[PDB]
């Protein structure tokens, strides 16, 4: 990671326990992406 | 002999009164939201 990574948290805000969620991933090697709940799941609310 | 074995006591007395003040590990604490404070404690007792 760079000393002040430009592309960050677009949208103004925090995340909860960020250093802590370092902390762990300090002792991840890899991850796999998976689609939990899947964006066309929401009928009654808007997406897009 | 008188001298040596008095030298010898001496060095070894001299051993063990230097190493009084070490470092005694205390056992302390932490949740599953501490794991950097956590690895802090860890390094600090074991760098000890």
């Amino acid at each position: 990671e760079r000393a002040n990574p430009a592309n960050d948290l677009c949208y103004p805000g925090s995340l909860n326990d960020y250093e802590e969620l370092k902390h762990m991933l300090s002792r991840i090697n890899h991850f796999e992406k998976i689609q939990i709940i899947p964006k066309s799941s929401w009928p009654n609310h808007e997406t897009s | 002999t008188q001298k040596a074995i008095d030298g010898v006591t001496n060095k070894v007395n001299s051993i063990i009164d230097k190493m009084n003040t070490q470092f005694e590990a205390v056992g302390r604490e932490f949740n599953n939201l501490e794991r950097r404070i956590e690895n802090l404690n860890k390094k600090m007792e074991d760098g000890f």
